[PDB]
Parts: structure tokens; sequence; C-alpha cells
């Protein structure tokens, strides 16, 4: 059967190229840290850029960011102190129990990998994988490098998969073998590229 | 910045006036699951395989947003009418995999800094503009409030196929052109 995602309710206050417009933001935002063992819920309500009112659960009330929400802080404890509190369990461990667990925490893209060549400098481009932990490392006749390894940083394509660039300093000689070698949790072994001068 | 496993915006609501446009959104990990088509009033999933065992009622959306409506006109007022300032967008061009000719491939455009949550971000390919295989996300948050956002371009590289990723937005005098080539 359909399981259905929760969401944090956004309580509400008491009561154009040259055009001038004015913006509101409300944030409901769940950190998790081993699994649900702690959970951190944080919700924060924002004028254009200005955050003037959050509900932080280490602190446990809404308090006033800046000057602009003192009162605010002051009317969202009276009227949804106890409902804000609840939803650390209705919505932030409902979520990732119910429906983070079966989907994006289920997800592994493995990487595609492919060497080429830029003294002088290898390209490791590693690609289209996900989730964003992974480990990548530059080999050289059977011998890791360390030094001369730069990479950049992890780039987030947006449709729930990363690339990231790794670069090893090298001089060709001889009949070399350099190696580009990535550990990922889509991948039981390693997947490994060779490069030969 | 708080250090956690995960992090879920399980509510990320934007919504400004004049002109009556918001946004409400769901993301994991910082990435889209899905956002609230507002006046078609559904749910849109990033991906269409997150929504085959889950569930979310497009109502949540349109709580969020009538009570940031609220909101908004109640913190305006307090505020004495300061608006909100226009910012400069950038924008980065970059392929999802390594350029291959003939190897069909997406051109990513990834644009940030973007501030009020209204943009225009189009693809020339040779100073033509392309419609076609073009997809594009909603307004991601940003940790100071601003936005970013990222259209992708369905290609296959030639030789001296010339891209330019052009974004228009209030803050800009004029629009402002990325290029790229292989
Ligand atoms: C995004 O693009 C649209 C279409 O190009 C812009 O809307 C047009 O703006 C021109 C500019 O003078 C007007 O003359 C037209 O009447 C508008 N046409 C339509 C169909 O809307 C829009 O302004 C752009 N947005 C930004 C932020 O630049
Ligand atoms: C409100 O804003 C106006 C417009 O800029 C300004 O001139 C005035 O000083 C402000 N008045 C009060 C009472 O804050």
């Amino acid at each position: 059967h359909l399981v259905e995602r929760l969401y944090l309710v956004c309580g509400g206050e008491g009561a154009g190229g040259s055009e001038r417009h004015f913006v509101h933001q409300f944030k409901g935002e769940c950190y998790f840290t081993n699994g649900t063992q702690r959970i951190r819920l944080v919700t924060r309500y924002i004028y254009n850029r200005e955050e003037y009112l959050r509900f932080d659960s280490d602190v446990g009330e809404y308090r006033a960011v800046t000057e602009l929400g003192r009162h605010s802080a002051e009317y969202y404890n009276k009227q949804y102190l106890e409902r804000t509190r609840a939803e650390l369990d209705t919505a932030c461990r409902h979520n990732y129990e119910e429906t983070e667990v079966p989907t994006s925490l289920r997800r592994l893209e493995q990487p595609n990998v492919a060497i080429s060549l830029s003294h002088n400098t290898l390209v490791c481009s590693v690609t289209d994988f996900y989730p964003a932990k992974i480990k990548v490392r530059w080999f050289r006749n059977g011998q890791e490098e360390t030094v001369g390894v730069s990479s950049t940083q992890l780039i987030r394509n947006g449709d729930w998969t990363f690339q990231v660039l790794v670069m090893l300093e090298m001089t060709p000689h001889q009949g070399e073998v350099y190696t580009c070698h990535v550990e990922h949790p889509s991948l039981k072994s390693p997947i490994t590229v060779e490069w030969r001068a | 910045d708080i250090e956690a496993d995960h992090v879920g915006f399980y509510g990320t609501t934007v919504y400004q006036s004049p002109g009556d446009i918001g946004q409400y959104t769901h993301e994991f990990d910082g990435d889209e699951l899905f956002y609230v088509d507002l006046d078609k009033k559904k749910t849109v999933w990033r991906l269409p395989e997150f929504g085959q065992l889950i569930l979310f009622e497009p109502q949540g959306g349109l709580q969020n947003i009538a009570a940031e409506k609220h909101n908004l006109g109640i913190l305006t007022k307090r505020s004495n009418f300061t608006p909100a300032t226009n910012e400069a967008p950038q924008a980065t061009v970059f392929p999802k995999s390594p350029v291959l000719l003939g190897q069909p491939n997406t051109l990513i455009c990834f644009v940030d800094n973007i501030f009020p949550p209204v943009i225009n971000i189009t693809w020339l390919r040779n100073s033509k503009s392309v419609t076609d295989g073009v997809y594009e996300t909603s307004f991601l948050v940003n940790r100071d409030h601003s936005f970013h956002k990222l259209s992708y371009l369905t290609f296959i590289p030639s030789d001296d196929d010339i891209y330019d990723c052009k974004v228009e937005h209030w803050g800009l005098e004029e629009p402002v052109l990325k290029h790229w080539e292989p």
C-alpha cells in the first residue's frame, strides 16, 4: 500500500524589473544522525533574507532570531508550541523510517570512470554516482600516489547523481601503468581504469 | 552549521508579492523530491519512481502557501515595507558525463545567488535558441536564503558546436550568457 509523506505545518501570525517586491519563506528541517537515534527539528521563518523566528528542538521553544520576531516568538509559543514539538516524531521520524528508508536511502548509482590526459596531468572523471560518499585513489605501477593528487569539489548534478574530477600530477615514462581506483557503497569491489604511457 | 548524517527539508515554502508567485517543495540531502504545482493542485516528483510507493497530498503545499501569504502581509507591514533586494545570479555550465563525439549527453547550467525566486534560463546552440530536450529544476534553497536552480539540455557533442546558457533576472541589467564548448 502507498505510504504518506508528512509535512511540517507553517504556523500563521495573528492579525517587475523595477517594481519593489516582498518575500517570505518557511523552512522545515529534520536533522538525522545514526538513523533516527538523534533527531533535531529546526523550523525557520524568514522575511526577505532575514530569518526572524526559529523553532529549534535543542532549545524546545520558538525564539526571536532578530528583533523583528520578538513578538512572533511569544505568539507562536502560545499557539503552536506543543504541536511543533510533536512534529519531531509525527513528521521527521515518520518520514525517515517510512519513506526515506525504502527510497532515498536504498538509492545506489554506480559511478562511471574514465581517464584522459590534459610533466602532465591525468584526469580521472567519476560520474553519475549516488550517494555522495566515495573514495578515489591513484596508483602508479601498483603503488599508490598520494603527493600530486588533487580533486575538484563534489559536483551536485541536481538529478540525484554527483560527479567529481580527480587529477594526478605525473610525468609519463616507459610503459608505466597508472590506475584510477574508485570505492563506493554501490560497489562490492572497486572499479579501476588503467592508463598506459 | 549543524552536524547530521541526513537532512530532510520537509517543507520549503516561498511566497512573494506583488505577482502572487509561490513555491512548495520537499528535499532530502539537498536534492529535490517533489514540488506541489499550486495552481493544478498536484504533486510532481523529481524522478517518476519516487511516487510509486509514496504519496504526498498536495493540500500540504496549499496549507503552507496560505500561511505564508498571511505571514508575508504581516511582516511586510512590521518591516515598514522594506523591499527585497534583487541579487545578481551567476551561472556555471558543465557536462553531465565526459564529452564524446556522437554520444548523447546532458549540458547542465547551474545558477546560484537567485533572489527573488523569479528567473529565465534558456539555451542557445550556435547563437540560436533551443527549446527541445530542456528540463529545469525547482528553485532550491540556500543557507543564506537565496536560491539556486539547474537547467538541463540534451545534446549530441560535435565539433565546434557552441552552447550558451542565457540567464535573465531583475538583478541583471542585461541577460548574461555563460559559454561552453568541448
Ligand atoms: C522571462 O521571459 C519573458 C519572455 O521573454 C519576459 O516577459 C516578456 O518581457 C518583455 C520585456 O519587455 C515584455 O515586452 C513582454 O510583454 C513579456 N512577454 C511575456 C510573454 O511575458 C519576462 O519578463 C522574463 N523575465 C525576466 C525576469 O527577465
Ligand atoms: C517608514 O519608512 C519610510 C519610507 O522610507 C521612512 O521615510 C520612515 O522614516 C519610516 N517611518 C517609520 C515610522 O518607521
